[PDB]
């Protein structure tokens, strides 16, 4: 009985943590996807910049 | 004449004695055969349930 609980317990663990990781790992891609678009933002603005009179 | 009737009284008891020590010495063996078997089917329960486990596992 000791070592089936030890069994059903770590498979209680392993899945939350696993499920864990899933939330993080989407929160991540979604930190990555904003970061990319002000990245994207930061390209824009280099580019206004060529333009003097804008720029002006 | 006389010594016969205490011989035979001697030996019977004598004869008695041992047989009833034989029946002592019976209840030993079977108590530690029976000792023996409880473990040999303690062995077969913990096999099974040891390949039950595997099988969990």
């Amino acid at each position: 009985e000791k070592k089936e609980k030890q069994i059903e317990q770590q498979k209680k663990i392993q899945m939350s943590n696993l499920m864990n990781q899933a939330r993080l790992k989407v929160l991540r891609a979604r930190d990555d996807l904003i970061t990319d678009l002000l990245n994207e933002a930061k390209q824009r603005l280099s580019k206004v910049v060529k333009d003097t009179t804008r720029y002006q | 004449s006389q010594s016969q009737g205490i011989q035979q009284l001697l030996q019977a008891e004598k004869r008695a004695a041992e047989k009833v020590a034989d029946a002592r010495k019976r209840k030993a063996r079977r108590l530690k055969q029976a000792k023996e078997e409880a473990q040999m089917e303690v062995e077969q329960y913990r096999r099974e349930r040891e390949q039950e486990f595997q099988s969990k596992q």
